[PDB]
RNA sequence: UCGAGAGGAUU
């Protein structure tokens, strides 16, 4: 375990870390000292003996340089110190030990590495100083800060090796993660902060803001743009010099409480073309998640577009907020005096409401309830009462911080922040919990020496009815203290179970390797899976769509989807498609409409038997939203002009269609039954959409434009395949580990003991429970 | 290339939301009834006060850079005192014979409904807004 | 300002760091768990001064 | 008087000058700031050597220490840098070379003060290597404190230089800069809780602008073009050449871009 | 470090020239983040920032002892007496252009420790330096240029990617690659080695 | 601290027995100590299991007969509604270790944040003795130019903190610049 | 070296955790982290 | 609880419903009852599941109960991933835990066994049993040094 | 250890050029110019000053890293007019601003008593 | 251990006063704030260097090698 | 080479 499933090697690295924007995410900060002491055989070459005797004669003292030199007969030649280390003639064969230099594939890493995109490729970029520099989007990954953090790296030493570095262990190929199946890395704190404050309406930039701001982008097509106001003084928006970032083709819809067109709160956002329209960047929109903008642009511009994007958004957002600038003083944490007076006030509401209740229960008034003992009811009213009152006063709090307190902005756009700690440092923190309980009685009878016996009330019990800015008492404090150390406790203890777990889940699938068949096997060949995630797709070229035969009434169905043609109220009107008044009642064709109809209502009980709970926002490997966005934009469409297109073009295209979308490529009829049982589902969102009221009324399609939706949904599915011979048990065991690392915080088993129940099965579980219909 | 609509508008209802320099104006259409707008505007640069009375232009034009005006050769086609470039991002159809377009000035947002502009107002990304006194 | 409080063996400042013990010679009651024959017991730390 | 950047000298001293600044582009006057905090020329000493130390500080706490004393380099456009001249090592067409010695004869205490470093070196008839004391006492400043039986016996080898080398080479420090004591270009978004003008104090050049009366909308064309400014000297150079060299030496940092320009 | 809880490493040096400055002149010696603050509600911190500039304008020792009742309100009274603003911010200008920041910054002294960590006595390096006898591997630690362990938790990472011809060359090129000779029918190391 | 009745519940130490011990400080006549406390009977020593049958005041202020307008920045402290005292603490401060009395307010933080603060502390560079120059330790790390800190506990005196200090005054700006 | 000279080593049912009865006695928060937590505490 | 149901007209809507939670599970004898559904009623305990209703029925016992871990902390993880954890579980006709004495009783080779908890033991009784090894695994040929076969490594290159 | 020597902020090294010109692909009348060994003291007073003349039309500087001292500008100018004479006229508008400065400064300076 | 030079924040000289301000404190019995303010010192930045400043080369010559 | 201890890492 420690000389064979890992050793100590040669050509290793370790140093601090550092962020520094201006650095790209690919790139790598390697410092000289480190560089000059690596080293990569390189053979020479007729292209390249002319740099590399160059380099021989710099030397190993100064970078680039070389420590080596191998000749045919291998007798190694010490540059550091040899009489003829100044005249050397390369013939071709030799081998030279040269220095690492720019743009070269290194491995960097992170302790500890239990996540697959913990260890990936970057390319060098030689820096003076002693630190490792990484981009600011690369923390998430790797979960490191700055404060004390280590980082590792390795180097190639063949030609092979160097290739699986750049072409499958690289920074953008690990952009989307096939746990999750979403991205990992998105944009980070001050770019967060600061990309909110410049998208916001209120925020206007001038002319000489904006060149300075307009040239920072890296690659521009030197095009400036016409700015939004242009009458007293042209003036540019944070929207308008942020969409030179954005490339041109991307589009993006969301959704969120108060959503109209016109978006009075500024809320939502809309993306079309590379210029945004309206809203305001913040982490939903721009921190890795489900549709994430990220998630855009590596799948339709592909890993290095979307891994520069990290770098010309940055550049940009930091420039502004460099020359605006952002703090947080204590008056970001002072509320009102007013409100204050309120939040006392809902406290001692809340006291006398235990007063009241404890003097119920001392005169035997209470009523026990079901299920529970007498003086459980007791623990169970109080401790939800107190925290009733802080979450009150909390959420007091947020009504009276204006839109300038710092603190709130940063949770505004969610950089570094959640509500609860506005709650603690200004309102009041609340209950203490010890093993889920209130502060028992060490003393007898009574939870501190300072006070009475027998005394229940929440300030005896561990109530803080102080803030964190208000002061604590001496009471307060130490029951603070007493339940703070459980959690250094519980963060003590649960890395040690968590990294426990990820070695049982690792050595127990790391056989698991999709063959080239898509049979998941292991080294004696037992099927575990028959097609991997039961359908053969990777789970990173996967997206979450709404599939709308689900939902809506019955009537709402046909409304949206029945074409009969032999009708004059439920029939295509003819300024929707050329051939309108020929094709009406026509028997030979109306059957292809309601056999159409036939399998979409059959495909509406397929779903509805197993999807019960009715969702339809489902994880499926082709997005069709965004593809027929892409033919409405490439191609332009006008709502006048109808369409060029048979009917019988749609529904024997897509029945064409179906039989091309291959998963397996037997012959036999059992794997051909496989493969109409493994794009079942996919086929049911393909119907759904590929309908012919829906393509011919809500996205008028042309028959250019209709035969590339089929060229792109075929190639789009058959990329986003499993590739065989991928590692997935070792990826799984991961994709499980690493956010139950991060698991840590009615009386049921939940979280990491509950994990552990589950693996290491339980003959006797703590908490077992029948839940009965 | 020239004038595509023309209207002179009251002023209902002025709205800061949350906002310094920047309200959301609200105006019907004087002069017809089934004709109103809602609109984002800069109130530093042009203050829009209450009962305000704002003839209301778009134009298609008076890609390529955008050079300062340098002179008076690169001579303004406007007397009024403000004007905006926005896209026309959507059109929306509230009944028969009905029709509301949407414009967005760089985030700075435009609704627009009414029953004639059935004539212009196209898919074109190239849309100006001009306010008079 | 050095406050003494440690031995010096071979030029090293060595320090006897406390030890922490329950007390001797007190009754201590523990109740056992469920799968133990023997319900209850009465635990005391009989030791000489 | 001649026309472009104009000038109101408020009030003056030995060591601090408070100036109005008039009709000028801001990127003008910080970019002046930062030639006079960085690229002006000042002697300073950078090697020393040492014979004897019984001091209970470390040598290179006082290599350090002898960094930090000012030097006067009134005539310092006559000294050369020595890294353009042709000694060996330095000469006196370069450098400036200092002794000190001290020993603890008395029973109490003995300081070393600055007044107490000697000149060794040839001047040439040049206004250098003078130690400044602006101390009332006329003691310079305190570099090591000696018991009786210790002993102090080191070499100074002054060299000229600029703070981007090192911060010794300071010729001036804590400019002050203030402009629009009003917001009325609105460079800048208040920060309040109740009010911002009760809570914000005025400043001191307010008085020197007019106020803006709020019933007038907001100047959408006005640029920063009056800057209020203070500067202090440490001593080495006094008050009027610490700006003008710091003007003269941005003035030649663009005249080398003209010269390179023209031979390119 | 500071006096609670909040670590942090030098991420670059700056000149006076490049740092933000007041009205005074006067820089920052130590510049910090926002972002770390509400995540540890480390409020003492931002009060000792506070306390500590009160105390340097007075003249007087600042009393930042546990359970005195001092109020913030009323230590934000005497600073509006010294000509501040009473919360701590000033408005300070970029040292790059001269232009004013929007957001007036939080400024004050605060006691700073100099932690026992440099990344000199930490950085390492190795290419073929020493190996142990007994596993032919690179040594352990830096301290005898040793070399850094290619754990197993590595190699369960780097199996997920399927990098199988970069894990031959980090376990067989990189260290302790080894030839031996074995009998075909008796399959163990036992051959005699006449190589010459 | 000893509280007995004496017209009502009160503590046995007065303003006037402080004076003695103050006198005592200032010449640095009888002199009056710790060990003079004692045996004359103005404290005790307590441990845990004794403190289990005695009632505790934290301020010495919670002996005065109780009977409005009141500064609202303050900290809501409980009224103990108790009366049975026997005991006083001498400063509620002094339950803090030798570590964590350095820390500058720990009562506005968080409790991992006072213990964070007092692991790495005991890290922190500065003059540890006096005499490093003559010593020979293995290894010593010693700050250029200490500082006393501008923040002070009380208990720092008895600790020596400002006379022999383990770090400087930096002015810090919390400030979103440069992104580094 | 003054928090050295008060310290105590625990050697090893709910130790760890902060007791009421240390009051007064021992450090609520001085303890060190991961590998004994709560056993080792300093006076 | 609140669930939701379709309506006669066809569109979701919420159907609250009454229902019971325990302390206990013996489920063999609960759901032949009167008055309940013998058809949807669940435990959180999958092992007596795994005894009554069936092997398979076990395997989404199992998964709703580590999705209900998942979801608990607001993560996400897609379905492949634990569904490859809990076929590996359920593949052998039994419980086969991840742990020490679940799965390391196997067949899979000798040296694959050997880098997990019992070591010296196991390659004993291989080297009493006379096991011979696949040498197919991942741990088996990186213990051996070798390429193993790990995608790059799956398929060999040859010349035409 | 790893740190460069300070001189490098304000010294030109091994064979390197003050300035280097360079032409913008794909846009009319552009030229990059890296200057070497100069910080924002020098950019920011170029380019404030390219903004008073009405022919130029893109003017902007930008530091590529901190790490290093060369900041890179950009010209964009009018038909027939190659921005190095844009440049130099800009420039030399700032020597004599600066020249005016000093004598204007020194008369302030001389009636002042103190 | 011994009186700084200059200010690191701003660079002011502070090394000339540490004479006159123990003395400013023990014949004149000031203020510690007057004397700061009396000595020129009038931004906090310079002000730190005195006040804070605890001069332990007085125990550091009390060994007598 | 071995055993022991004090830390640094995971918000
Ligand atoms: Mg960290
Ligand atoms: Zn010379
Ligand atoms: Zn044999
Ligand atoms: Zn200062």
């Amino acid at each position: 375990r420690g000389n064979l499933m890992g050793k100590r090697v040669d050509f290793s690295a370790r140093t601090v870390i550092s962020g520094d924007p201006n650095l790209e995410l690919d790139q790598v900060g390697v410092p000289k000292s480190i560089a000059k002491t690596l080293t990569y055989p390189e053979v020479v070459t007729p292209y390249n003996i002319d740099r590399l005797t160059q380099l021989v004669r710099n030397g190993p003292n100064e970078h680039p340089g070389a420590k080596y030199v191998i000749r045919d007969s291998g007798d190694r030649i010490d540059l550091r110190y040899s009489k003829r280390a100044g005249d050397i003639q390369l013939q071709y064969g030799w081998k030279v030990e040269r220095h690492i230099m720019d743009n070269d594939p290194v491995l960097f890493n992170r302790q500890p590495s239990l996540h697959k995109m913990s260890m990936m490729a970057h390319r060098v970029k030689v820096i003076p100083y002693s630190t490792f520099r990484l981009n600011l989007s690369v923390t998430s990954p790797y979960n490191a800060d700055f404060d004390g953090d280590e980082m590792n790296l390795h180097v190639p030493q063949s030609e092979e090796t160097r290739a699986e570095l750049s072409q499958l262990c690289a920074v953008p190929l690990q952009i989307v993660s096939p746990q999750s199946n979403k991205p990992c890395m998105g944009i980070v704190q001050d770019t967060l902060c600061g990309i909110r404050k410049l998208t916001l309406r209120d925020t206007f930039i001038e002319l000489d803001q904006v060149l300075n701001m307009l040239y920072w982008v890296p690659d521009w097509d030197g095009v400036i743009p016409t700015p939004a106001i242009i009458k007293p003084k042209p003036l540019w928006s944070g929207k308008q010099i942020l969409s030179v970032a954005i490339p041109n083709g991307i589009h993006l819809q969301r959704f969120d409480e108060g959503t109209t067109l016109l978006s009075p709160k500024d809320n939502g956002m809309l993306i079309i073309d590379g210029q945004i329209i309206f809203g305001v960047v913040e982490k939903k929109t721009v921190g890795s998640s489900n549709g994430g903008l990220i998630h855009v642009v590596t799948r339709e511009k592909g890993p290095q577009v979307c891994a520069k994007l990290f770098g010309n958004i940055q550049k940009v957002v930091n420039f502004w907020l460099l020359h605006n600038g952002f703090s947080t003083g204590i008056g970001d944490t002072i509320a009102d005096g007013p409100t204050m007076r309120e939040i006392t006030e809902t406290i001692a509401e809340a006291k006398k409401k235990v007063l009241d209740v404890t003097k119920e229960a001392q005169a035997n008034l209470l009523t026990a309830k079901h299920g529970m003992t007498l003086r459980e009811s007791f623990e169970d009213n109080v401790v939800r009462f107190l925290n009733e009152a802080r979450d009150k006063a909390g959420r007091l709090a947020e009504v009276n911080l204006k839109d300038l307190n710092n603190v709130k902005q940063m949770v505004m756009a969610g950089s570094k922040g959640s509500f609860i700690n506005i709650a603690q440092m200004s309102a009041c923190v609340g209950q203490q919990s010890v093993e889920g309980k209130r502060i028992a009685f060490g003393f007898v009878d009574r939870t501190l020496p300072h006070f009475s016996k027998d005394d229940y009330s929440p300030e005896s019990k561990g109530f803080v009815e102080n803030s964190y800015l208000r002061g604590l008492t001496p009471q307060e404090f130490f029951f603070h203290a007493m339940g703070g150390r459980e959690g250094l406790i519980d963060t003590a203890v649960k890395t040690a179970e968590t990294g426990y777990i990820q070695r049982r889940l690792v050595k127990a699938l790391e056989d698991i390797m999709v063959h080239y068949d898509n049979t998941t096997r292991n080294s004696l060949g037992n099927v575990i899976q028959f097609i991997y995630g039961e359908d053969g797709m990777d789970a990173a070229h996967i997206e979450k769509q709404s599939l709308d035969t689900i939902g809506g009434s019955d009537a709402a169905f046909e409304k949206r989807y029945r074409v009969d043609l032999l009708n004059t109220d439920h029939t295509l009107d003819p300024s929707l498609l050329e051939s309108g008044s020929e094709i009406l009642g026509d028997l030979k064709l109306q059957v292809l409409l309601d056999e159409e109809y036939k399998q979409l209502v059959k495909d509406r009980k397929f779903l509805r038997e197993v999807f019960v709970d009715g969702e339809a926002n489902w994880p499926l490997p082709v997005n069709i939203r965004r593809i027929i966005q892409n033919a409405q934009q490439t191609f332009h469409i006008d709502h006048t002009k109808p369409s060029d297109l048979t009917i019988k073009d749609i529904v024997l295209g897509v029945k064409d269609l179906q039989e091309n979308l291959l998963v397996l490529r037997g012959k036999n009829e059992i794997i051909q039954n496989a493969q109409r049982d493994a794009v079942t589902l996919f086929c049911c969102l393909l119907r759904s959409r590929l309908a012919t009221r829906r393509v011919l009324q809500e996205y008028r399609l042309t028959k250019q434009a209709f035969d590339w939706v089929l060229s792109n949904i075929e190639a789009q599915f058959l990329r986003s395949v499993v590739h065989p011979g991928e590692m997935v048990g070792v990826l799984a065991a991961q994709s499980i580990g690493e956010p139950a690392t991060q698991m840590t915080l009615k009386k049921v088993t939940s979280g990491v003991p509950r994990l552990k129940e589950i693996l290491n099965v339980a003959k006797n579980m703590k908490t077992p429970s029948l839940t009965v219909y | 290339s020239n004038t595509l609509f023309d209207d002179i508008f009251q002023v209902s209802e002025v709205d800061p939301g949350r906002y310094n320099k920047v309200c959301r104006i609200e105006a019907a259409s004087t002069t017809q009834d089934q004709c109103k707008l809602t609109l984002d505007i800069n109130v530093e640069l042009f203050p829009v006060a209450a009962q305000d009375s704002l003839t209301v232009t778009i134009a298609s034009s008076l890609t390529r850079s955008w050079r300062p005006p340098q002179a008076g050769d690169r001579s303004l086609a406007d007397d009024y005192d403000y004007v905006m470039y926005g896209t026309a991002y959507k059109f929306e159809e509230v009944s028969k014979d009905l029709i509301a377009v949407y414009y967005s000035f760089g985030g700075l947002l435009m609704r627009l409904e009414g029953n004639y502009r059935n004539l212009n107002n196209l898919k074109q990304e190239n849309a100006y807004l001009l306010i008079r006194r | 300002f050095d406050m003494g409080g440690y031995f010096i063996i071979n030029g090293s400042e060595k320090v006897l760091i406390a030890q922490e013990r329950s007390a001797g010679n007190i009754v201590q009651v523990f109740k056992k768990a469920a799968p133990s024959p023997i319900s209850h017991v009465a635990e005391i730390r009989s030791a000489l001064e | 008087s001649e026309e472009g950047p104009q000038v109101k000298i408020r009030e003056a001293s030995k060591d601090n000058v408070d100036f109005i600044l008039s009709n000028v582009d801001l990127a003008m006057a910080n970019s002046l700031r930062r030639v006079m905090i960085a690229e002006i020329p000042t002697l300073a000493i950078d090697s020393v050597e040492v014979e004897t130390n019984t001091t209970v500080l470390a040598d290179e706490f006082i290599a350090h220490r002898l960094g930090l004393i000012p030097l006067q380099s009134m005539d310092i456009e006559q000294l050369e840098y020595s890294r353009d001249c042709f000694c060996e090592d330095h000469c006196d067409k370069c450098s400036v070379v200092l002794t000190l010695q001290a020993f603890g004869e008395s029973e109490s205490t003995t300081n070393v003060y600055s007044k107490d470093l000697v000149i060794v070196s040839n001047l040439m008839g040049r206004n250098i290597g003078h130690p400044i004391i602006q101390d009332k006492e006329g003691n310079g400043v305190l570099i090591c404190k000696l018991r009786k039986g210790q002993e102090l016996k080191l070499t100074c080898v002054a060299k000229k230089g600029i703070a981007k080398e090192h911060a010794k080479w300071g010729p001036a420090a804590a400019i002050e800069f203030e402009y629009d004591p009003w917001n009325k270009l609105k460079h800048t978004d208040y920060w309040y809780e109740q009010d911002s003008a009760k809570e914000w104090p005025q400043s001191k050049n307010c008085e020197y602008e007019d106020p803006p009366n709020e019933g007038d909308p907001f100047d959408y064309k006005a640029q920063a073009d009056t800057f209020y400014m203070n500067v202090e000297s440490v001593g080495s150079i006094p008050v009027d050449q610490v700006v003008v060299r710091g003007i003269d030496t941005l003035q030649k940092k663009v005249a080398s871009i003209l010269l390179a320009l023209t031979q390119m | 470090a500071s006096r609670h809880g909040q670590k942090g490493t030098i991420g670059i040096t700056y000149r006076r020239e490049d740092m933000p400055f007041t009205a005074e002149g006067i820089v920052p010696d130590l510049i910090i983040n926002p972002h770390a603050i509400p995540s540890r509600m480390t409020v003492a911190h931002l009060i000792e920032c506070l306390l500590s500039k009160v105390a340097a304008l007075s003249g007087n020792e600042g009393d930042a002892s546990p359970f005195t009742d001092i109020t913030v309100e009323g230590i934000s009274k005497l600073l509006r007496e010294h000509g501040y603003q009473s919360r701590g911010f000033e408005v300070m200008y970029n040292g790059h252009t001269g232009k004013k920041l929007m957001a007036q910054i939080f400024f004050g002294p605060t006691y700073y420790q100099r932690l026992r960590h440099m990344v000199d006595d930490k950085i390492h390096a190795r290419a073929r330096g020493p190996m142990q006898v007994l596993t032919r591997q690179p040594v352990e630690g830096r301290s005898r240029d040793g070399g850094l362990r290619f754990g197993e938790m590595e190699r369960d990472c780097m199996i997920a990617h399927g990098a199988a011809s970069f894990l031959k060359e980090r376990l067989m090129e990189a260290s302790d690659a080894f030839r031996v000779h074995i009998c075909g029918i008796c399959g163990l190391m036992t051959v005699i080695a006449k190589l010459n | 601290f000893i509280v007995e009745d004496d017209g009502h519940k009160e503590l046995k130490v007065r303003k006037g027995h402080i004076a003695k011990l103050m006198a005592t400080e200032y010449q640095d006549v009888e002199e009056y100590t710790w060990s003079s406390l004692l045996n004359e009977g103005l404290v005790e020593y307590i441990d845990a299991e004794e403190e289990e049958s005695i009632l505790i005041a934290m301020q010495p202020e919670d002996l005065e007969p109780a009977e409005l307008d009141v500064d609202p920045a303050k900290r809501i402290r409980v009224s103990h509604h108790a009366t049975t005292f026997t005991h006083c603490e001498i400063h509620p401060s002094m339950i803090l270790g030798v570590a964590a009395s350095i820390i500058p307010f720990p009562d506005h933080n968080q409790s991992p944040r006072n213990t964070y603060q007092s692991a790495m502390g005991k890290q922190a560079m500065g003059v540890f003795l006096t005499n490093y120059n003559v010593r020979m330790d293995t290894m010593a790390n010693i700050l250029y130019y200490p500082q006393k800190p501008l923040g002070t506990t009380r208990a720092m005196e008895y600790l020596k903190f400002r006379e022999l200090p383990a770090g400087q005054n930096a002015i810090v700006a919390i400030a979103c610049y440069s992104g580094y | 070296t003054l928090s050295h000279l008060r310290r105590t080593n625990t050697p090893i049912a709910k130790p760890r955790q902060l007791h009421n009865t240390h009051w007064g006695l021992v450090c609520p928060a001085e303890t060190p982290e991961g590998q004994a937590c709560g056993l080792v505490k300093n006076l | 609880y609140d669930r939701k149901v379709p309506s006669p007209t066809g569109e979701y809507v919420k159907e609250p419903e009454w229902v019971l939670e325990t302390d206990g599970v013996n489920l063999s004898e609960v759901m032949t009852v009167p008055g309940i559904d013998p058809t949807r009623i669940y435990t959180n305990s999958f092992i007596d599941i795994m005894e009554v209703l069936g092997i398979e029925a076990g395997r989404a016992a199992l998964y709703k109960e580590v999705y209900n871990v998942i979801a608990s902390d607001g993560s996400y993880v897609n379905y492949r991933h634990m569904a490859l954890l809990v076929d590996v579980m359920t593949t052998q006709g039994g419980l086969t835990s991840v742990t020490r004495h679940g799965f390391n009783r196997s067949n899979t080779g000798a040296l694959m066994r050997c880098s997990f908890e019992e070591t010296v033991e196991i390659l004993f009784e291989a080297g009493a049993s006379a096991e011979l090894d696949d040498c197919r695994g991942v741990s088996e040929n990186v213990i051996l040094g070798q390429m193993a076969p790990i995608g790059t490594g799956a398929f060999d290159v040859m010349i035409d | 250890m790893n740190a460069p020597d300070r001189f490098e902020l304000f010294l030109l090294g091994e064979g390197e050029s003050k300035l280097k010109i360079d032409p913008d692909t794909k846009a009319p009348n552009a030229v990059v110019i890296t200057f070497e060994k100069e910080d924002h003291t020098l950019g920011n007073l170029i380019r404030a000053e390219l903004l008073n003349d009405r022919k130029v039309l893109f003017a902007a500087y930008k530091v590529e890293h901190p790490f290093f001292a060369r900041f890179k500008l950009r010209i964009q100018t009018t038909e027939g007019y190659d921005p190095k004479d844009a440049l130099k006229n800009a420039c030399n508008s700032i020597i004599n601003k600066l020249g005016a400065l000093k004598t204007n400064f020194e008369t302030e300076w001389n009636l002042q008593t103190l | 251990m011994i009186v700084p030079v200059r200010c690191f924040s701003c660079g002011k000289v502070v090394g000339d006063k540490w004479e006159s301000y123990l003395n400013l404190l023990q014949e004149d019995e000031l203020d510690e704030g007057t004397a700061l303010s009396r000595l020129g010192l009038k931004r906090y930045c310079c002000r730190r260097m005195i006040l804070t400043h605890v001069d332990l080369i007085e125990k550091f010559l009390r060994y007598n090698p």
